[PDB]
RNA sequence: CUUUAAAUCCUUUAACGAGGAUCCAUUGGAGGGCAAGUCUGGUGCCAGCAGCCGCGGUAAUUCCAGCUCCAAUAGCGUAUAUUAAAGUUGCUGCAGUUAAAAAGCUCGUAGUUGGAUCUUGGGAGCGGCCGU
């Protein structure tokens, strides 16, 4: 139940002195501790489970069927996450395909269709994103279009707190595991493109590990 | 990142490669922000003031990252001019 | 087996259970309401998975 | 496209144009070969003769006997296996009645376990065949 | 050569998807809150919304002070704002893409009728309008669609040849005197 | 009464006209795709269902029925031409090592596409070095 953070940026998380994952982010510090996102996103972390997909290998006698769970999550207001989880039983994938999703997320950057007034509600410019043969491309809409989409990319979207977007999906999308996986890595390029919102030259802020590098000596080994 | 009021409205602002000026993804795990030490020229000694350059992973894999930090070095002042 | 001497076999042996007699059913609006009020306005969220409208065992 | 000329309309044309006859659809409803072929000459339904009653054996590997009608059609008199379709329905055809019959559904193709029958019997001597069947008109003898 | 019209249009499209649970949910959820009877009611306010939203996308594409764009644009945002749907502070046409379907059933009669509490519920409201209990002005309106005004909507009242206002009294209320002055003598 | 050439229909209106308000809403489905029963009885690769994958061989969530539920609703199913879906005709915009696909190779006339290079610095004013 008391969660007990091993890696360096867990027991900063923990102690309340690193104060919002925009801090984590901003370094691209990896988080491997689950309950980092359960801490700060906790309540606003909604869970659907995209499929269950039994795959098999043929052994000696029969084959030997394991269940793979794809599960998205995030906020309804500015991160998302994909998790893939192989397990031999279904509620074992499920629950590792929660964490590994958590583990996951990333925030979404959104922007506006034209007129700039108000809290943004699309995608900030034209991005594609893909594995596989799935090529998805996520394109800005006007206020109130909602997510025009395949109702696999409309629920990591939705969940990703954009209210309004253009999909055009391309390639074998009936493989979900690869069309889920390319609208997020469409959805995580956004704040890995530069547009001219992001020239003002970088005044390089201290580290979470500098800022509290006299603190980490002493609050654990 | 104004809306038309004047609202900083995105949720965080990426750090940018002082080699390539390409923003660093919050899941581009091979970056790097490296505190270079200052001196007090005349004794040679710590001041408690760093310089502080960071590089994408994209750079560092493509093995141009020591000329790049070379480079930032020496437009700082740090590295000699002749070198 | 079956050639063309078998033609309602199956329809024809069926043990013909007469329909019962049934209250009528209302229809428009009416029905769209009652549906409204069995979807939403009852029910609260139960422990577990969520059951069929035609759940049975 | 792979000639990018901003003089190459002709080109750009004549191609399209000359490789859409490599798409089976269009060569299918765009040559006369097909229209000429079918045997309901082009129409929705085609009202018909029952000259026998045969029992085709389904594809397999679900084994059944479906017992579809040999028809003679009025238009052409060309010949036809137009499958009756519901549940012991082959009762309510004798021979030398005249059927509405329909097509099946792929449009001049065999649907599912029926080999070679692409049409479905609609209507018995000018009774549809639902309401034989749901029992709501007899028929008329 | 007939001297007759033909001019017709459909008001609704039918989604492309028929069995999204997510839209029948949302979609039950507006008929059972606004009391309509079909799907074809709501999917006509979305298809009204979808005309007056493609009209507006159509203004946005078009240069700020270009004529056919101040004209047309401040037609449709006076048009929204007779209505009751868009406020006059609001009547910039970048406010008409942030607008939803349940602001016209808002404006329906049968949910003013209900709103204005002279009908006990939204499905008492249809009853009474579609058995002609009330006027918009001393104009009996049978039809619950009756999109009204901002300039029509304090006139709504019972139809004065209607019991519930100072009607004659109804034909059940008059069998039932009847029954009683014959149970009497 | 009004309507109308004369009528009809609507509208208006006396009088009648609703409790199982019998004045009784259907048409298709309920394995998935695709919203909705692993409910009971019958049948036993038969009868049949099934656009597709498939269901039926005696526990049938798929047949034939009863109950129930789902969808659209005064409408709903079926057949067929056709449009989108089809970035599965590709101008936007597809492909061609191995999935279907580059001529055996080169020349070559129409066709198509074609290197760089020929007016620039100023004179004048307004607004707070810049913009018309």
């Amino acid at each position: 139940k008391e969660w007990l953070p091993v890696t360096k940026l867990g027991r900063l998380v923990k102690d309340m002195k690193i104060k919002s994952l925009e801090e984590i982010y901003l370094f691209s510090l990896p988080i491997k501790e689950s309950e980092i996102i359960d801490f700060c996103l906790g309540a606003a972390l909604k869970d659907e489970v995209l499929k269950i997909m039994p795959v098999q290998k043929q052994t000696r006698a029969g084959q030997r069927t394991r269940f793979k769970a794809f599960v998205a999550i995030g906020d309804y207001n500015g991160h998302v996450g994909l998790g893939l989880k192989c397990s031999k039983e279904v509620a074992t994938a499920i629950r590792g395909a929660i964490i590994l999703a958590k583990l996951s997320i990333v925030p979404v950057r959104r922007g506006y269709w034209g007129n700039k007034i108000g809290k943004p509600h699309t995608v900030p410019c034209k991005v594609t994103g893909r594995c596989g043969s799935v090529l998805v491309r996520l394109i800005p809409a006007p206020r109130g279009t909602g997510i025009v989409s395949a109702p696999v990319p409309k629920k990591l979207l939705l969940m990703a707190g954009i209210d309004d977007c253009y999909t055009s999906a391309r390639g074998c999308t009936a493989t979900l595991g690869n069309f889920a996986k390319a609208t997020f890595d469409a959805i995580s390029k956004t704040y890995s493109y530069l547009t001219p919102d992001l020239w003002k030259e970088t005044v390089f802020t201290k580290s979470p590990y500098q800022e509290f590098t006299n603190h980490l000596m002493k609050t654990h080994t | 990142m104004q809306s038309n009021a004047g609202e900083f409205v995105d949720l965080y602002v990426p750090r940018k490669c002082s080699a390539s000026n390409r923003i660093i993804g919050a899941k581009d795990h091979a970056s790097i922000p490296m505190n270079v030490a200052e001196v007090d020229k005349v004794t040679g000694r710590f001041n408690g003031q760093s310089k502080t350059y960071a590089i994408c992973g994209a750079i560092r894999r493509m093995g141009e990252s020591d000329d790049s930090i070379l480079r930032l070095a020496k437009s700082h002042g740090i590295v000699s001019q002749n070198f | 087996h079956g050639s063309l001497a078998r033609v309602g076999k199956v329809r024809g042996q069926t043990l013909k259970v007469a329909k019962q007699e049934k209250k009528k059913k209302r229809t428009g609006r009416a029905k769209r309401r009652m549906q409204y009020n069995r979807r939403f306005v009852n029910v609260v969220p139960t422990f577990g998975k969520k059951k069929g409208p035609n759940a049975n065992s | 496209g792979k000639c990018r000329g901003l003089r190459t309309a002709r080109k750009l044309r004549s191609h399209r144009r000359d490789q859409k006859w490599h798409d089976k659809q269009y060569k299918k409803a765009h040559l006369g070969t097909a229209l000429k072929a079918n045997p309901f000459g082009g129409a929705s339904h085609a009202k018909g003769i029952v000259l026998e009653k045969v029992g085709v054996e389904a594809k397999q590997p679900n084994s059944a006997i479906r017992k579809c009608v040999r028809v003679q059609l009025i238009k052409n008199g060309k010949k036809i296996t137009a499958f009756v379709p519901n549940d012991g329905c082959l009762n309510f055809i004798e021979e030398n009645d005249e059927v509405l019959v329909a097509g099946f559904g792929r449009k001049g193709h065999a649907v599912g376990d029926i080999p070679g029958v692409r049409f479905k019997v609609v209507k018995v001597a000018n009774v549809s065949l639902l309401a034989l069947y749901k029992g709501k008109k007899e028929r008329p003898r | 050569p007939v001297a007759r019209s033909w001019v017709c249009r459909k008001t609704y499209v039918t989604p492309r998807r028929p069995f999204e649970k997510s839209r029948l949910d949302q979609e039950l959820k507006l008929i059972g809150e606004y009391g309509l009877r079909n799907k074809r009611e709501v999917w006509r306010v979305k298809f009204t919304l979808a005309k007056i939203r493609k009209a507006a996308r159509e203004l946005l594409t078009l240069d700020e002070k270009d004529p056919r764009r101040l004209f047309e644009g401040n037609a449709l945002l006076r048009r929204l704002v007779r209505i009751g749907v868009l406020d006059e502070g609001k009547m910039k046409l970048d406010y008409i893409l942030g607008l939803k379907i349940e602001d016209f059933l808002e404006r329906r009669l049968q949910t003013q009728v209900f709103k204005l509490g002279l009908a006990k519920s939204i499905h008492h409201a249809r009853v009474l309008i579609r058995q002609r209990h009330i006027r918009v002005r001393k104009q009996v309106v049978n039809i619950p669609s009756f999109i009204v005004r901002l300039d029509s909507q304090k006139h709504i009242d019972f139809s004065l040849r209607s019991p519930y206002g100072g009607g004659r009294p109804g034909r059940v209320k008059r069998k039932n005197a009847k029954k009683g002055q014959g149970g009497a003598g």
